[PDB]
């Protein structure tokens, strides 16, 4: 385990997350316009897939915001990392989430895997790849939900479509079966 | 290597822009031709020229958008090239400064400067003593009394201003 | 050795400044083109030329800031080079005077 | 915005939500 | 090839090194200037300049 | 442009002060060189006259 | 140590105990 390596990788992860969330917000605007165009036509069951894409990306942007927050938290309390040998309570959440989410966002942010390495190679109490996955039952549940790979609720998709239609001056008749239940 | 690719990219962008301009011009011409043909009554030639005009319009718009995309990419690549040159230069500077600051560090520099100061203070002392002796060597060619008198006369002549005892001392010595 | 790196740094700064100027000029031209296209009624060509103009404006600002940064770095490196020459000369003088 | 300003200046015509979507995401 | 050779880790470290080296040079310049001034104080009296 | 102007002003003042310091040092060194030539010549003269 | 230093300088990556063992040997 190297400390300065972890510091540099944390700063890089922060910068990368900033860039990614910016450009993802922009792409989300453009793809929302695309969904509005799709709704202009009679194609409805396809706009639901497109808006699934959109809300997945939005969950992802929120999760990246949370991860940037946690990385900056670790970077603000880095000396408290170097001094102690076991992490305190103030850093349990950050370390846990940054180790749990690394394989999730490993493709988007590469340096995150190095951060996970330095945070797994520094600890031995319930640590190590195997024990690091075993002791991952203390991560932020909200971030787990944002990065949860699951079909979003249908009613949520209908609400997303209703709002986009209402904004882009396009008519849309929600599926009452899901819109009312 | 990358500079060549940047050059080719910018050339392709300019070519696309030129082609879009040319296609717009050709559309403007085909509109004249279709007007003529619809005057003559030719329906088929009017159809042909309308197809040509619409095609030229659409392909000009496409070429324009394409050239915009290639322009963005080429600007990005040019930024990357310039920043790569800058990064290489700063890496070279870091290496050279590392070598130097290793050889000429703050300790050595401070000691060298203390030595410079002390050496030139010693030289200040040498100069003072050397000058005292140089003056003592030639005192009968430059009497103080004559210099004082010359200065007094020159002042009085210029009207401006400047900003014996031995006998009393001898009488005192006799006691 | 370091003098070559300083030369390359200053050259890169000047190149960035030139590119910023050129991009500002291109923005000024694309504004004329978008005005023409909005007169002709072309919405898509107006969109294209607006994208080009905004991109040129932003990249010109970026090139200007970048050139300012490289100018600061190059001024610092030039100061370092001159002071290194001065320090070498004063070390030689110290040796000779010693 | 540039297109809107250029149009309004020429007098012719051409032929926010994220917060509501975030509030909806909070559910 | 370049980003493999000059990656973000190496670039960040190189830039931290640049900053620290030129800070050290800032210190050297200050001290060198203090000494340069202390060397020549009888040719440039503060009272005369004032 | 304000950053550039302020930076250029400050670095111009710094360069001017730095050049003044180096000018003082160079004048001192030139004095030392001339006096060294004079001292060498007077040593040679002393030897010959002896 | 040489490999670690060369790696860290290149920025890339590569893909004490005796005292504890002696204390264990003392039993």
């Amino acid at each position: 385990f190297k400390a300065e390596r972890l510091r540099v990788n944390l700063r890089l992860v922060i910068n990368r997350l900033k860039l990614l969330e910016k450009k993802k917000t922009e792409l989300a605007q453009k793809a929302r316009k695309e969904i509005a165009d799709y709704l202009a036509a009679g194609k409805d069951e396809r706009a639901r897939i497109r808006v699934e894409h959109i809300i997945r990306e939005d969950y992802l942007v929120e999760a990246m915001e949370i991860l940037e927050l946690y990385c900056d938290l670790l970077l603000a309390r880095f000396g408290l990392i170097q001094s102690m040998k076991e992490l305190d309570s103030g850093l349990a959440e950050s370390v846990s989430t940054l180790i749990w989410a690394a394989p999730r966002l490993q493709s988007e942010v590469a340096e995150l895997k190095i951060v996970a390495d330095q945070l797994c190679a520094k600890y031995s109490k319930e640590y190590g790849k195997l024990c690091r996955t075993n002791q991952i039952g203390t991560v932020n549940d909200r971030l787990m939900h944002k990065l949860s790979v699951e079909a979003p609720p249908k009613i949520l998709v209908e609400r997303y479509l209703i709002e986009i239609a209402k904004n882009y001056n396009v008519p849309y008749e929600p599926d009452s079966v899901v819109m009312a239940e | 290597n990358m500079e060549k690719h940047l050059f080719n990219l910018k050339f392709a962008a300019k070519e696309l822009s030129r082609s879009a301009k040319k296609c717009d011009k050709e559309e403007k011409a085909e509109k004249a031709k279709i007007e003529k043909a619809i005057q003559k009554g030719n329906m088929e030639v009017a159809r042909i020229h309308a197809e040509n005009a619409i095609r030229q319009k659409n392909q000009a718009v496409n070429f324009l958008r394409m050239s915009a995309r290639v322009d963005a990419v080429a600007a990005r690549v040019q930024t990357a090239v310039t920043m790569g040159k800058v990064t290489k230069s700063m890496a070279g500077v870091v290496k050279s400064m590392d070598a130097t600051l290793k050889t000429m560090n703050l300790e050595k520099i401070s000691a060298l400067m203390d030595k410079f100061e002390h050496q030139f203070e010693t030289l200040d002392v040498q100069t003072q003593q050397m000058e005292d002796t140089m003056s003592s060597t030639t005192t009968l060619t430059t009497p103080q009394n004559q210099v004082d008198m010359l200065l007094q006369e020159m002042a009085d002549e210029a009207g401006l201003d400047l900003n014996e005892l031995s006998q009393r001392l001898a009488r005192l010595r006799d006691q």
